[PDB]
């Protein structure tokens, strides 16, 4: 009964083959979103926000025109894949930046697309290498770290921490159907750090040997709850039950002023056909059974009591300062 | 203007575009080099003949999603497609090789399952990216671009095919 | 009909040349049980009831070990019928010695003799029979390949092969070993068709008795590779590709290391060391965390660290402050203080004295090493060898009691 | 003999893994009935040594399959209680047989007596969430579905996706089912009203060894205070406590988790894939047995009237 | 909702010299329906007295009496749903009738009711009083709830055997039943205090132990009793005061139940409106008035069960259910 959340199966057949109302860059990006060639919460924001640099210099006139011109683009984008808060706050900053400037057209078009690289630098690039300085001192010299799935920041940590001579041992917990903990496993064995891979139902057998649980956040809600990949909340709960400290590495811009008290609000449904096992397969042609429904969540909310740290670009905050960094910023 | 359809030198091509201009509305293999002063923005070379109203939406989406360097439509020349059924790996139009379809080991280590199709009809619906027509200035390119991967007038280029 | 098998218990190469000289290849312990035990247990698990065992080189050791094994008792549902003959020189005269005695009557199942697998030949055998009877005795073999990936430790470059198959019915149109080659020459005219490199060879051909006829009339064949190559220049060979079940053949000692590390890590799950599939009393184990197996009465030392993937035999006292890992230590042996054992393989009975750093190696049975010895990767120590108290053997040094075969003698380097 | 060959056939089937748990117990009873008939034995002592030895080899064949060990211990208790009430006794060989037959009709009615208590624990417009595929729980959910109407969420167990065939079995019977991905157990826990699972083994302290997701399930159920009902009969009741000396985990091939086609990283990555997961008894609410619905804190008493304390260790 | 559990507001159909149901059983059922007899012990005593009246009027036996008085219990299940004390009383009576083999069996049966009431409802109450005398010390304050014939007996005899304690009486709407405790305490001279359930968290800071009564102890240790008991025990544990429940053995039902939803009689909803803004509640279609009679507290919220056998930790009530059967 996740009825209020859309469930999606390509929205490219009805649209005009040259430059339509939506931009070439925006249809290219939305098609990449829907097919699944960009999956990270960070990588979707860069992918949006430098395909959106392509929108600005192609646009010719500036504020009131561009603000309502950009809205069909992100309407199409949230039709392709629902926008996460890394994308949402990016668009909010973009609209504030467009409405801030006013009164030459060429100078404004150059300054917008240069202050968008400035956004990536001082909030996704310089942030992620300031998360790693704070998490390097929290990673001990002989401990075991449990990560979950692919995260661009959790894998930047404990690979920039290993190359500073720390010699931990990562354990990679993964879940179906994304199986994206392989992508954080291939790129972590290449760094040379010892690894271990196991699925999330065995997150309670491997958790006794684990010293800390390092996770990534797709959004930090304004009550301190952590919205991220589905098994994160389950993982943090079992981490608390095995009393291992659990850490969340999140940048500041992923802080949303939206508060959720459960795990059934804005938790997008992706393709239920991903749940088909291809074992032989028994769930294939699941539409033939009327009573049978398939639930494919992509996001999940862990409460702030289940998580100890939040490593942010500005200090290490105890997850109840999440409403506070939302204040001292902006 | 994301794309610019180029028609070689015919109502079936000109109204397969349900686009708004052709380079057959101004009429002016090597003809794309003679149509070069048109704005080089992701040309879509069509065919004079043997085009039968296949939907572009499945072919162009192999150029707007995967960011292919080149994208063809097919419906003596042996093609080796990847296991996903959409990636060209080994095109050999020459059947006059000495009875040996030699394959580089590097593609077989990178792409283990190469599925070979026998004599597929070439619709000549080339979705060249805008630098390939420039790279020719500095078939003829379809079996060269598949060899150029694993010439650089942009990364490693990639070429995808629809069947 | 009943299912049979042919098990060529003499490997007809000299890949283990300093080791096959004294011990036959299918007796040398993989994970403290011999290589002929994995193929025999695989044959029994598949459903084979009439295994034949062909021995030529060191047949006395093979038969003596077989009679004191699980499959020569009358309890076993897989008779062994050992055939000792010194006249063999290859797989060819072995498999054409079948028609000299007419042993098989239906489609048998030729494993090579050191196959290590948990393959279930019931889907493959039923497919082979189905396309045997339907196209009127056309297919004569069903090659069994494991869907590997070409960059794998189990895919060693000697045994690496490439195929060209029909892919609508799995039918081997071309097959060649890619021992030394950069570009693969696939002949034409086999199209009028997938090309696969992700196939581990696995040597579990399901060849029908016509193959024993095809080896018979054409005396020139010597091995299965010769037969598959020499038929595809002329009948049929099909295949079946498995994806969920392990299969490998320990041809060379690189393959030995890869398959021994795969067995310890439970990739061959019904044949893990703690399962005690050979039901001997001296090879019981307790699978602890991190794939650490310790046999009965092992008596681990104080402060010694077993990191992961360790197999310990019965009677395997370990010293103090050791860092044994990724290794197999064997039924009853003495390991001293402060040693380091990384990716090593130690057979039944060794003397590792004190502080000796043994990295990637193979210490055979009754081996001796003294204090402060620093064996480097890929070093092989054959039976009853001793290494003195100051040796640092170079990477890739074989040491045996036979100086013509090895690169050393009964003591450390540069001495006799 | 036929019987001996059938004994090692059973032992080797146990080792390789080639059936449901009730069929396991029924075959164990048939085998032990054959053992006590066809072997020659003077008095009950030699037969208890014989049954103990054969139970030791069947238990050491697959130590994580404890239904066979439980039924060996039940037969041992039957032997020492049908010899106690006669205290070489001639009719003893018959007497045990009848008790074994009375055990075999205690079996084949275990699933019906558990399913009879379905309506007392499942209400209309309920949402139930299960994990594995256990025949006891599907009969429980298919006896409550005859009268009432409810929702069932079958969270698949990830390595062997076996909740798929459970939710196919339940959707054929008209229960509106949802298949999950096993990562969403904490997510959909807020909605779920009861959790009904099955076990491989109920240990002697009320704890249970079950399918690998059940502890991650029970922690969520305890977090949201959802009652965790456990439908499990009395052959799944093993008198072993969760000691560290005996290993209760079973580990299968890592191909179930990380496939062999990964390649070179498989030489560095240590993949494990356990199939069983310890659930401590304080996360359990009820055990719906075939004899009632008693609490975990009563399980020790059910040990004392099923297995003699000399038969715990074989 | 509460669809399976029954809603009731029944003597109009039966003839005045009734022949379908016995006269005594009609009186008993209508006293249950109106509310003249309340409390599990009082209902069990009244039921057993009416059954003695039924048996002494019986003229002919083992099968006949059981299938004759099964319609009587159908009538009583219609009039007011039977609590488990009544259920075990009827089970014992049917076992007694079936146990009687081949006139004089009516006197032997009727005394077995007297041997049931004495050594399981009266002597059991005295034994529970003696055991709970130990747990009541001088100076402590005891929070009781509602009206229980056993809790008030325990308090009164603990007072008259020399203790000097104080009682807080917590009460709930709509029965307002703890007044029947409160007045009965004041006649005994016990200091008392009275307040409703919402104020319980106000006085659980001062309370030393919470002494409740049980209408049935189930087969897992859950205590089925009056609707405020589980909530009161939860707040009692949140203020870390011990919770004692005083239950006789014969109220132990082998039925098991987790949540407070399976077997919970509903009294008529018309009791709920207080002096009004709710009198016209039938005409509001969306509005439904719900009052449960019973709920279950889990055994982790109860620290002690006092029983005529002894003091048991509420997780070993299946022990007593075993040793009495």
């Amino acid at each position: 009964l996740f009825s209020h959340l859309p469930q999606y199966s390509s929205l490219t057949q009805f649209m005009s083959i040259p430059s339509s109302v939506i931009h070439p860059a925006m249809v290219r990006l939305g098609l990449q979103y829907s097919q699944g060639l960009v999956s990270g919460s960070n990588a979707r924001c860069i992918a949006l926000l430098r395909a959106l640099q392509q929108v600005i210099q192609d646009y010719t006139t500036l504020s009131r025109d561009l603000v309502n011109k950009l809205k069909p683009y992100m309407s199409f984008l949230t039709q392709c894949r629902p926008l996460s808060a890394s994308m949402h706050n990016a668009i909010k900053f973009l609209n504030k930046e467009i409405t801030s400037v006013g009164s030459r057209e060429e100078e404004a078009k150059s300054e917008l697309r240069a202050a968008i690289d400035r956004y990536v630098q001082e909030k996704i690039v310089l942030a992620a290498q300031a998360i790693s300085r704070f998490a390097y001192q929290k990673i001990s010299n002989g401990d075991v770290i449990l990560v979950y799935g692919c995260s661009s920041l959790v894998s930047r940590i404990l690979q920039e921490a290993w190359t500073e001579g720390r010699r931990f041992r990562v354990v990679v917990v993964d879940s179906r159907p994304w199986l994206e903990g392989r992508h954080t496993l291939r790129s972590l064995v290449h760094a040379g750090v010892p690894a271990s891979y196991l699925l999330i139902p065995a997150a309670s057998y491997v958790l006794p040997e684990v010293s800390k649980v390092l996770l990534g956040a797709h959004a930090l809600l304004a009550n301190g709850s952590v919205m991220s990949r589905v098994g994160t909340a389950q993982l943090a709960l079992v981490a608390r039950a095995h009393n291992v400290p659990v850490l969340v590495c999140c940048e500041t811009y992923k802080f949303c002023e939206r508060v959720q008290t459960d795990a059934f609000v804005s938790n997008e449904l992706d393709d239920p056909d991903d749940l088909q096992c291809k074992r032989h397969v028994a769930l294939a042609n699941w539409q033939n059974h009327a009573s049978l429904r398939l639930l494919n969540l992509v996001y999940d909310v862990t409460p702030p009591e289940l998580v100890d740290l939040v490593i942010t670009e500005l200090g290490m905050i105890p997850c109840s300062s999440v409403p506070v960094v939302l204040r001292v910023k902006s | 203007m994301e794309f610019q359809a180029v028609v070689m030198a015919i109502w079936y091509p000109l109204n397969l575009l349900e686009f708004e201009e052709v380079i057959v509305i101004v009429c002016i293999a090597d003809s794309l080099r003679y149509i070069y002063p048109k704005l080089k923005t992701d040309v879509l070379v069509l065919s004079c003949d043997l085009i039968t109203d296949v939907a572009l939406h499945e072919v162009v989406d192999l150029f707007r999603a995967y960011d292919a360097s080149l994208a063809m439509l097919m419906r003596r020349d042996f093609i080796g497609v990847d296991s996903t059924g959409k990636r060209l790996l080994f095109m050999a139009n020459e059947a006059d090789l000495d009875e040996e379809l030699v394959i580089k080991g590097s593609i077989l280590q990178k792409h283990p399952r190469i599925r070979f199709h026998t004599g597929l009809v070439d619709a000549h619906l080339y979705c060249l990216k805008k630098y390939i027509v420039d790279f020719l200035m500095e078939s003829e390119l379809i079996p060269y671009l598949v060899r150029k991967q694993f010439a650089s007038s942009q990364k490693s280029l990639d070429i995808y095919s629809f069947i | 009909p009943p299912l049979q098998a042919v098990l060529v218990a003499d490997s007809f190469d000299r890949r283990f040349f300093p080791i096959s000289k004294d011990q036959p290849r299918v007796l040398l312990p993989l994970a403290n049980v011999a290589l002929i035990d994995y193929t025999l247990e695989f044959l029994t698990a598949t459903g084979v009831q009439e295994t034949f065992v062909f021995c030529c080189w060191k047949a006395a050791q093979i038969k003596e070990h077989l009679l004191k094994s699980k499959w020569c008792r009358p309890t076993s549902l897989n008779v062994v019928r050992i055939i000792t003959s010194e006249l063999y020189r290859s797989l060819g005269d072995v498999l054409r010695d079948v028609d000299a005695k007419a042993l098989v009557r239906s489609d048998f199942l030729l494993v090579y003799g050191d196959v290590i697998s948990n393959i279930n030949i019931t889907r493959a055998l039923e497919e082979h029979r189905l396309r045997r009877k339907l196209e009127k005795n056309v297919s004569v073999m069903t090659m069994i390949f494991k869907e590997s990936s070409p960059s794998h430790p189990t895919r060693c470059h000697e045994d690496n092969v490439v195929v060209a198959v029909d892919s609508t019915t799995n039918r081997v149109l071309h097959f060649q070993k890619t021992q030394g080659l950069r570009r693969f020459a696939f002949p034409l005219s086999l199209f009028q068709v997938e090309v696969r490199y992700d196939l581990l060879d696995c040597h579990i051909s399901i060849c029908s008795p016509q193959v024993a006829q095809l080896f018979t009339d054409n005396f020139d064949y010597q091995t299965r590779d010769d037969f598959v190559r020499g038929l595809l220049v002329n009948n049929q060979i099909h295949m079946h590709v498995t994806a969920k079940e392990y299969g490998a053949r320990v041809s060379n000692l690189h393959m030995y290391s890869a398959v021994c590390a795969d067995v310890i890590r439970r990739w061959v799950y019904p044949l893990t060391p703690e399962a005690n599939f050979t039901d001997s009393t001296t090879q019981s184990c307790t699978h602890s965390r991190h794939n650490i197996y310790r046999g009965p009465e092992v008596s681990l030392g104080h402060g010694s660290i077993l990191e992961e993937n360790v197999l310990l035999g019965s009677g395997t006292v370990i010293g103090s402050n050791c860092f044994i890992t990724n290794s197999v230590i064997g039924p009853g042996c003495h390991i001293g203080d402060n040693v380091v054992l990384d990716q090593t393989y130690l057979w039944q009975g060794v003397r590792v004295a004190a502080g000796a750093q043994i990295h990637q190696s193979l210490l055979c049975d009754n081996a001796e090493v003294k204090e402060r010895v620093t064996l480097k990767p890929r070093s092989v120590l054959t039976s009853q060898v001793v290494v003195g108290p100051n040796i640092t053997l170079p990477e890739g040094s074989v040491i045996s009691l036979h100086p013509p075969d090895a690169e050393e003698d009964e003591d450390d380097g540069e001495f006799s | 003999s036929e019987l001996s060959e059938r004994i090692e056939s059973f032992v080797e089937t146990l080792k390789r893994g080639g059936r449901s748990s009730e069929e396991m117990a029924r075959e164990t009873l048939g085998l032990l009935r054959q053992i006590i008939t066809d072997h020659r034995w003077s008095n009950a002592g030699e037969l208890m040594e014989l049954i103990r030895r054969e139970g030791r080899r069947m238990t050491a064949a697959q130590p994580s399959e404890t239904t066979v060990g439980n039924m060996v211990r039940r037969v041992l208790k039957i032997i020492r209680e049908e010899y106690g009430r006669l205290h070489h006794y001639a009719q003893l060989q018959s007497n045990i047989i009848e008790a074994i037959n009375e055990l075999l009709v205690e079996l084949e009615g275990t699933m019906e007596n558990i399913a009879a208590q379905a309506l007392e624990h499942i209400h209309s417009n309920e949402v139930i969430m299960t994990i594995g595929f256990s025949r006891t729980v599907e009969a429980f959910l298919k006896e409550a579905a005859r009268k009432r109407k409810f929702h069932v969420i079958v969270a698949e167990c990830a390595p062997f996706c076996q909740g798929h065939e459970m939710a196919v079995n339940l959707s054929k019977a008209g229960i509106e089912t949802t298949v999950m991905t096993d990562a969403a157990i904490f997510a959909v826990m807020s909605r779920v009203n009861k959790v009904i699972i099955g076990t491989k083994t109920i240990l002697a302290n009320g704890a249970l060894r079950a399918v690998t997701g059940t502890h991650t399930l029970a922690l969520a159920a305890k977090h949201h205070s959802t009652p965790l009902i456990v439908c499990a009969p009395m052959f799944k009741l093993s008198p072993q406590f969760p000691n560290e000396e005996d290993s209760f985990h079973k580990f299968v091939a890592p191909e179930e988790v990380l496939p062999f086609t990964e390649g070179d990283i498989l030489e560095k990555v240590s993949v494990h894939c356990p199939v069983f997961d310890y659930v401590p008894p304080e996360l359990i609410t009820l055990f719906i047995s075939n004899i009632g619905g008693n609490a975990p804190s009563y399980i020790y008493r059910l040990m004392s009237e099923l297995y003699h304390p000399d038969d715990h260790v074989l």
